[PDB]
């Protein structure tokens, strides 16, 4: 009764283990920083979430992973 | 010598512009780098944060 | 109250008014009816349903002697004023609000200051506030640091931090190396700055070939070309400081 | 990831289920044993390899194995807090 | 841009400042002032010398003082052309005179 179907092997279950397909945003959330904002009048914040137009670290290392899975082994209903 | 008074004339010069120097940076970061908010002048380690 | 039959008329002789009054006021309301086992409240109502008007009116005196002990007297309850003092502590903490204190010599003194301890994200510990980081004067020091200057170009925030860090490294070998007594001190001390500048920007290029920060990138930029650019002006800067130095101790004995 | 099997001998009594600390089993209907049901471990992926399971298990011998594997450690196995992998 | 300002405010500088190096350069030949510069050590300005020497021999606690003071001043349209020209031309000057006394 699992709506996940195995990607590698229909007939075998999810790695998952779940039975409810994951929920997307309205609008799903960009890369951010934590940095300080100058208030323009002498003010300034610690942890400003801020955009990031691209990843922190550009490694092979970090850019590799997709966060579908443990090994991004979840099929395209992980997304 | 004992007397503060008399010890700084005995301090050397070096020391002496030392101590000038340290008080004078931090005076400035104080009221340049750092500068305490308009409202509470005083507030030098930005408590009112 | 009234509704409450073992606390009517209680025989002064078992408790003092005052005391009983104490002890219910330290006592929550709910534990009134039926108090835990125990407390003081139990054994008093214990005592009560047995001894006082139209009950045994009379004790033996071991038995009172043993009441007496085990009953409280007035000074062990807590008073109005701490219970208020103890209840707005607690409130505080669980507003996520901390009444600031700094260890002492075995201890730590209150400053009489109310922060707020959670920050933006409550659930974050990585946000919970501190003078030390999240103060105003620490952020703007922080944000003007040359790491994080506004308005640098990432060759100058390499070459200020070089420029710092040689500096101050030429001095330690200078001053306590194996040649320290020799007249070549000051320029063994210099080379070896040099090498320990070159050393620590060899391995912030490593750092950049291999994790790559992008903080430092222009837009259309290969990634860590900013932060490589910075790492090798701080290998310049170091240099150029470390000769400064080195030139001021030669020129200035 | 750690592998977590289970063998026949299972006789359902749920407290490898209730032991679980990150809910990686889950009883299942079953007509092998008297209780009507046998435990599964559908999310494997999130097992630590704490032997929990194993500590609860009546059975003379674990009708419930996990087996550790090292090389194929990931965050979820780790209980990685400072650090994210995803 | 923010390059050209950034060269344009140390160019003025370095105009001021070698305006500043010549003229000290210069005057002291002509005349040096009285008043025993390091009292201490029975030091004066007609001893001292004028050039790189003055480096090694006024002391060292006296360029300290000095360099404290710069600090503290750092820390703390045809005029305007006329300068700048004027920069350009001691600082080639300021840097003839520190090459030559250096070199001989
Ligand atoms: C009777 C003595 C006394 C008392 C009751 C206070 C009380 C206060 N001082 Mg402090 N203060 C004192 C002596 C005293 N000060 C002395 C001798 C100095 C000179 C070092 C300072 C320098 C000082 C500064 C610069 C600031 C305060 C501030 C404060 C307020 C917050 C506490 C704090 O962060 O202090 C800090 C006091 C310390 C001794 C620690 C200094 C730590 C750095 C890293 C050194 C508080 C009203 C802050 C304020 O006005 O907030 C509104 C503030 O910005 N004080
Ligand atoms: C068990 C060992 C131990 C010892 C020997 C002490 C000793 C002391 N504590 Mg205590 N203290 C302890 C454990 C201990 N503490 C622990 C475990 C805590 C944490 C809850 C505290 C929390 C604490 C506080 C909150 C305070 C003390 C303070 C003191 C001082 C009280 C006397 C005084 O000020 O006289 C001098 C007066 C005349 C003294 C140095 C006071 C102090 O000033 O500490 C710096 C104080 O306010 N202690
Ligand atoms: C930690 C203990 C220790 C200390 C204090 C020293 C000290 C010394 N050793 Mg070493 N040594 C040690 C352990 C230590 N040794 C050990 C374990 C061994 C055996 C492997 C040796 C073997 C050894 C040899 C064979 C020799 C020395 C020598 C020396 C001298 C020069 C070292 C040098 O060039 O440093 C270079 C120093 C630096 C690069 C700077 C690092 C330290 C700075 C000052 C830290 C500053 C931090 C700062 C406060 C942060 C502020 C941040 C922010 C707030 C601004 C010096 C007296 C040499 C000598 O001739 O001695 C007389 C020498 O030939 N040592
Ligand atoms: C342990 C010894 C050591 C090490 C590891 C290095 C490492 C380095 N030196 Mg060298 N250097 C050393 C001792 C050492 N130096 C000594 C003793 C001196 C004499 C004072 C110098 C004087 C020196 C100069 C003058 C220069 C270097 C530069 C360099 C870089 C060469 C590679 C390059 O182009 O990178 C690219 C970065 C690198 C950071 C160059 C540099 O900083 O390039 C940016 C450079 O111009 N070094
Ligand atoms: C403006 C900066 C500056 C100044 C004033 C000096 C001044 C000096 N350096 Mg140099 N030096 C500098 C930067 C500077 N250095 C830098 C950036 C480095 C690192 C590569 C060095 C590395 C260095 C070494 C390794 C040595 C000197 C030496 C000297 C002396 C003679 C230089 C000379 O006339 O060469 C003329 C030719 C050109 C003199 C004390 C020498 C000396 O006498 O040391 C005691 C010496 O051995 N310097
Ligand atoms: C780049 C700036 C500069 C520097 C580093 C020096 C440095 C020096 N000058 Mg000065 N000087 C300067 C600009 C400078 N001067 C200017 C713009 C003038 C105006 C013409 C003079 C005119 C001057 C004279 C006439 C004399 C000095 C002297 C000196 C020495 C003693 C301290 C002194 O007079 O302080 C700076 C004083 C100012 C008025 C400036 C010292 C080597 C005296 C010396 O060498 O005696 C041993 C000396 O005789 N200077
Ligand atoms: C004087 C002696 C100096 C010897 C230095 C030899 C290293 C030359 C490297 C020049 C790179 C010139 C340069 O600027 O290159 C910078 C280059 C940039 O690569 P990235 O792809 O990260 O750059 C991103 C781009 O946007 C910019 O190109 O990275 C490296 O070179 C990495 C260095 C790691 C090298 C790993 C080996 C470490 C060697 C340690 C040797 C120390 C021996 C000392 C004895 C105690
Ligand atoms: C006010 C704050 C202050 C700061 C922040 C500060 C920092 C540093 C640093 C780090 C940045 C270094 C590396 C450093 C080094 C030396 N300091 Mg110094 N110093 C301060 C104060 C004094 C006073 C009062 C005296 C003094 C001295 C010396 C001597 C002695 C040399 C010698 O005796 O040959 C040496 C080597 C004495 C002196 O100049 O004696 C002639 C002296 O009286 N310092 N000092
Ligand atoms: C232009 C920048 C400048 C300023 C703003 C400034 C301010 C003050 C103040 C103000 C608060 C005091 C109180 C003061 C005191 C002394 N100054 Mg100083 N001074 C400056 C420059 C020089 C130079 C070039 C020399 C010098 C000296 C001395 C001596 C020691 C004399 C001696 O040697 O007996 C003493 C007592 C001489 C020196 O250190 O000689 C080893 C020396 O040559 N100063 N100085
Ligand atoms: C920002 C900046 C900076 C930075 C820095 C950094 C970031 C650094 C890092 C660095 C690094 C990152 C380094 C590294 C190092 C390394 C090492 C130390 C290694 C070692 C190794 C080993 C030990 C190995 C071994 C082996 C072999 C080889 C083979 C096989 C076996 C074995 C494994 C044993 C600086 C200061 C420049 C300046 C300013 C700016
Ligand atoms: C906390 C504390 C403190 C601390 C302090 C510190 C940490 C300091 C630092 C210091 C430092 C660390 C300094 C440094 C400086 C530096 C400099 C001053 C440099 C300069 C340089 C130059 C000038 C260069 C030049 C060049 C180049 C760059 C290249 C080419 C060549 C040439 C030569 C041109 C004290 C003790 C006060 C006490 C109280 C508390
Ligand atoms: S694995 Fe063990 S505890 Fe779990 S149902 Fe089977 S026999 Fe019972
Ligand atoms: S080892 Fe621990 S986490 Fe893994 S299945 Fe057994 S009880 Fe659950």
């Amino acid at each position: 009764s699992s709506k996940w179907v195995n990607p590698e092997d229909p007939e075998m279950s999810h790695p998952s283990g779940l039975y409810v397909l994951p929920l997307k945003p309205a609008k799903p959330q960009e890369n951010y920083i934590y940095t300080w904002k100058k208030g323009e009048d002498g003010s300034i914040e610690d942890y400003v979430k801020t955009p990031f137009k691209g990843p922190e670290r550009a490694a092979d290392y970090y850019t590799q992973r997709k966060g579908n899975g443990a090994w991004d082994h979840w099929g395209p209903q992980g997304e | 010598d004992n007397n503060p008074l008399v010890s700084v004339t005995q301090l050397p010069m070096g020391g002496m512009w030392q101590t000038v120097f340290f008080i004078m940076c931090l005076e400035w970061v104080s009221t340049y780098v750092c500068p305490p908010p308009k409202s509470k002048p005083w507030d030098i380690l930005g408590w009112s944060d | 109250i009234s509704k409450i039959a073992y606390l009517q008329d209680v025989p002064r002789t078992i408790l003092e008014a005052d005391v009983l009054e104490k002890l219910l006021m330290n006592t929550p309301r709910d534990q009134w009816e039926d108090p835990p086992e125990d407390t003081y409240l139990y054994t008093l109502k214990t005592f009560a349903e047995v001894y006082g008007p139209g009950k045994a009116t009379k004790m033996g005196w071991w038995d009172y002697f043993r009441l007496k002990l085990d009953l409280p007297p007035g000074f062990e309850l807590l008073d109005e004023d701490e219970m208020k003092v103890a209840a707005d502590y607690d409130k505080l903490m669980m507003e996520g609000k901390i009444p600031f204190a700094v260890p002492g010599p075995a201890g730590f003194w209150y400053t009489g200051a109310v922060i707020q301890w959670k920050g933006k994200e409550q659930f974050a510990g990585d946000q919970v506030q501190t003078l030390t980081e999240n103060g105003r004067f620490s952020k703007q020091f922080l944000a003007n640091l040359a790491f994080y200057r506004d308005g640098l170009k990432p060759w100058q925030r390499g070459l200020e931090i070089g420029m710092a860090h040689g500096y101050f490294l030429i001095g330690p070998f200078t001053s306590l190396g194996p040649l320290r007594n020799t007249p070549e001190a000051a320029t063994v001390g210099l080379l070896c700055g040099c090498a320990i500048v070159g050393l620590v920007s060899i391995g912030g290029l490593i750092f950049g070939s291999t994790i790559k920060p992008t903080r430092f990138d222009k837009e259309g930029d290969k990634p860590a070309s900013g932060f490589i650019e910075m790492i090798n002006w701080h290998a310049i800067g170091g240099l150029g400081g470390a000769g400064f130095a080195h030139a001021l101790i030669t020129v200035f004995g | 990831s750690h592998a977590v099997k289970i063998y026949d001998t299972c006789i359902g009594c749920t407290l490898c289920v209730r032991a679980c600390p990150t809910d990686v089993l889950e009883m299942v209907p079953a007509t092998v044993n008297a209780a009507k049901q046998v435990a599964s471990s559908p999310r494997v992926e999130d097992c630590v390899g704490c032997k929990r399971c194993e500590t609860a298990c009546p059975t003379d011998f674990l009708s419930i194995r996990v087996y550790l594997q090292e090389n194929e450690e990931t965050q979820y196995s780790l209980g990685l807090d400072l650090a994210d992998w995803s | 841009s923010e390059t050209f300002r950034r060269r344009r405010i140390s160019e003025i500088k370095n105009g001021r400042v070698a305006m500043i190096a010549c003229m000290g350069y210069i005057a002291p030949e002509y005349f040096r002032w009285p008043g025993y510069c390091s009292p201490s050590t029975d030091l004066k300005f007609a001893d001292i010398p004028n050039g790189i020497q003055a480096l090694y021999k006024m002391p060292a606690e006296a360029w300290a003082q000095i360099g404290v003071f710069i600090a503290f001043l750092e820390l703390f349209r045809r005029g305007l052309e006329a300068e700048i020209n004027n920069g350009r031309l001691a600082m080639v000057a300021i840097t003839g005179m520190i090459s030559q006394n250096a070199f001989f």
